[PDB]
């Protein structure tokens, strides 16, 4: 979910912390329902992709000597 | 002294469970007010002091019963929010 500082920019208004929660509690209540395509493009406007870093170790190249 | 014995304040033990028999006896004497009575009687409470305590206990019971009734009445609306978002 977008953070309060990102919601405060889509709206161009100042928000309280409880104002943010009430809006999020209302979106979750919208996912649990049988939301259609029209009700899914709207929720994705407020979903920000969280990039997960790969913890897999980088492998060194195998070289050959003389 | 003149009454029959082993009738008043007498509880029979079941299956050798003496702990449960004693707890039942203590609960009996507590509910009838004997335990509090015996304790208050160790030292003389003066009549002005007894009236003050009896008045305080009677007013506290009324206030506690009245506060329980209010919470019971006002807990009917503790159900989930019907108009969430509005």
């Amino acid at each position: 979910w977008l953070i309060k500082e990102e919601l405060e920019e889509m709206l161009v208004e100042k928000l309280s912390d409880l104002d943010y929660m009430q809006f999020i509690r209302l979106l979750e209540k919208l996912l649990t329902s049988q939301c259609g395509a029209a009700e899914e493009e709207f929720v994705q406007r407020f979903r920000r992709s969280v990039t997960l870093e790969s913890k897999k170790q980088l492998i060194e190249p195998v070289q050959y000597d003389e | 002294a003149k009454h029959l014995k082993f009738i008043a304040r007498t509880v029979m033990v079941q299956e050798g469970n003496v702990e449960s028999a004693y707890r039942t006896l203590n609960r009996i004497l507590t509910m009838d007010g004997l335990i509090e009575d015996i304790k208050h009687r160790r030292y003389y409470e003066k009549p002005c002091r007894r009236r003050q305590r009896e008045s305080y206990e009677r007013c506290r019971r009324i206030y506690n019963m009245e506060m329980a009734r209010k919470i019971n009445f006002l807990m009917r609306k503790n159900r989930a929010d019907p108009w969430q978002g509005c």
